[PDB]
């Protein structure tokens, strides 16, 4: 089965450069082309260019001819894209996509590599558990605030991802170079506080990893 | 260089209903060889785009027959018969007849459902945050429909407008509801100069604002 | 002789399809620009696009096609090849060693730095001589593989094909 595994999110300074990767498996690397696509919020989906992993032949979008450079290593069945002279407008999600036989379609897309272009400095989150008011119904709700971190992303689970239903993890919000994220989880009042609930926050960038039980208030 | 334009920007559709999405291009998408290389992709929230239909009419591996595409030259339409909740996402028309390849802005598929009043839960700032010297009052408004909502914060009856910082989830693929988080952040000192903190949400389900508050200590 | 060339053309096209995953409507990286001959004596030149991505698989396909076309020939007709091999490639050989001498030539010449590094999109093909009868012109067809390495193997074979006529 086809698999495109792109590299993790990247924070890099303005005017700098970076090289993201995309490792393919489950098909003949040299048999199909690899394309690259940019998904910004300002501009939509933009096609960057393609590379023939066998011959190394590449074609680029006029708009990205100076920005992106595509290479490929047959040895490790991975394809790379190098971005140069990074600016704020380069901050977007970048996709590696494998071609169909004809090289007119993109059947298979990677998970995406998040790029963040800021001279802002990496900051760890602060995980605050949100239990209800001191003073009930038949289905209590618990929360978890993730304050003042940078850059994206963070991963949040409940009891190592076992508790997954009745959950709402909200998108982060940027404010003065600091993100803020939250998540709510709802279970029957029979469950909590009789059964403890942990908030499993993680921020690979600053390399922190926290576990927060939610005790009654 | 070839501009793809989609109408509408979004479309509310009920279960079992049909959905229609148009896509117009600036040039004809017919190619020297005679093929019209226009395709339809669906990107769900969080995921990468998946190819649904290619070269106008043809369905892709494992696409139900209830997806079909039509049109020629510049005007095309995608029809989704018998809509399921899983179909929600952003549908992109794209072309590969002319280099550079281009995408449309996309059409977001909202799934209609019965009205749903939000379960509003307010959370005073945790003592572990008060220890850090800050005070954030979080309020969750979960599982509601329609999307349209606004949340007024209040301190001792007076409308607090500064420090509010909201977040919305995408539509839930299971029950097709919407959820929102609202965080009101202050300094610890300013938090302790007042008595009550209230979370007032107005919604189509009730003209009477939904009120959830607590008194300090 | 025209039928041999036409069988060959099917054997290339069919092997590029099954081994290198080629097809008639696959976008070619390399496109054939000009395909002419220096001294043409009744040959019509066309270009057929059977393109793919894997150049290594293409090259092996062009050999396997040429090898089985050659071995399909009768020993009397097969004895004509060593002579026309030397005319084009100026290397001596003999009926039994031709099948490999050709492979060596292709695998060496088409893996040259010049060939593999060639990102020139529009490429030309220039053969020097092609003979053909007045009442029956010969139909020559450069199968575009979509890569410098594959097209190299086609042009190396093309040069043998053209010597058979003359």
């Amino acid at each position: 089965q086809v698999q495109l595994q792109q590299s993790g999110a990247e924070l890099v300074k303005t005017g700098a450069s970076l090289r993201m990767s995309c490792k393919s498996s489950g098909y003949t690397f040299t048999r199909f082309w690899m394309h690259w696509i940019k998904q910004s919020p300002g501009q939509g989906l933009e096609w960057i260019g393609y590379i023939n992993p066998s011959t190394g032949y590449t074609e680029y979008n006029q708009k990205f001819k100076d920005k992106a450079t595509l290479t490929a290593d047959r040895s490790s069945t991975t394809a790379y894209m190098q971005l140069i002279s990074l600016t704020s407008g380069d901050s977007a999600v970048y996709y590696c996509a494998r071609s169909d036989q004809t090289n007119y379609l993109f059947p298979y897309w990677g998970q995406g590599t998040l790029v963040t272009v800021s001279a802002a400095k990496t900051t760890a989150p602060s995980v605050y558990p949100l239990a209800p008011v001191c003073g009930t119904g038949s289905s209590v709700t618990l929360g978890c605030l993730v304050k003042g971190y940078f850059p994206e992303p963070v991963t949040l689970t409940w009891n190592s991802g076992s508790l997954s239903s009745g959950v709402h993890t909200f998108p982060a919000v940027l404010q003065s170079d600091l993100y803020t994220l939250s998540s709510s989880v709802t279970v029957t009042s029979s469950t909590w506080p009789s059964q403890s609930i942990t908030c499993n926050v993680a921020h690979p960038a600053s390399s922190t990893k926290v576990d927060k039980k939610i005790e009654p208030r | 260089d070839v501009v793809m334009t989609q109408i509408p920007l979004s479309l509310p559709v009920s279960l079992g209903d049909q959905a229609s999405i148009s896509c117009r291009s600036s040039q004809s998408l017919v190619h020297s060889n005679g093929n019209t290389y226009l395709h339809w992709s669906l990107q769900k929230p969080g995921q990468s785009p998946n190819l649904l239909i290619y070269k106008v009419s043809n369905r892709f591996s494992g696409v139900p027959d209830r997806f079909s595409g039509s049109g020629s030259g510049t005007d095309f339409t995608l029809k989704i018969s018998r809509v399921e909740a899983e179909d929600l996402g952003v549908y992109f028309c794209s072309q590969s007849t002319h280099d550079p390849w281009t995408f449309g802005g996309g059409t977001k598929l909202e799934i209609k459902r019965a009205d749903a009043a939000p379960t509003v839960s307010i959370f005073p700032p945790s003592s572990e945050q008060l220890t850090s010297g800050g005070a954030s009052v979080v309020c969750f408004l979960n599982n509601f429909y329609p999307k349209d909502i606004n949340v007024k914060w209040k301190i001792d009856g007076s409308e607090r407008q500064n420090g509010v910082l909201n977040s919305w989830t995408d539509q839930d693929s299971k029950d097709s509801t919407y959820s929102m988080s609202s965080t009101l952040t202050l300094t610890k000192d300013e938090y302790e100069r007042h008595n009550s903190y209230t979370c007032e949400a107005t919604h189509k389900t009730s003209t009477s604002p939904i009120v959830k508050s607590f008194n300090r200590n | 002789i025209q039928t041999t060339v036409n069988t060959l053309s099917e054997r290339i096209s069919s092997k590029l399809e099954q081994e290198a995953n080629a097809s008639a409507q696959t976008k070619c990286d390399i496109e054939i620009g000009n395909f002419y001959i220096r001294q043409n004596h009744g040959c019509n030149l066309t270009v057929k696009n059977m393109c793919s991505a894997d150049a290594d698989a293409q090259l092996d396909a062009v050999l396997s096609a040429a090898t089985e076309t050659y071995s399909g020939l009768t020993p009397e007709q097969k004895a004509y090849v060593p002579a026309m091999f030397t005319a084009a490639l100026n290397i001596q050989t003999s009926v039994n060693t031709v099948v490999r001498d050709f492979e060596n030539y292709v695998k060496q010449t088409c893996n040259s730095s010049a060939v593999v590094d060639n990102k020139l999109k529009i490429q030309n093909v220039i053969i020097d001589e092609c003979y053909g009868a007045p009442g029956s012109p010969t139909n020559l067809e450069f199968i575009n593989t979509g890569s410098s390495k594959g097209n190299c193997a086609i042009k190396a074979l093309m040069q043998l094909t053209t010597k058979a006529t003359t």
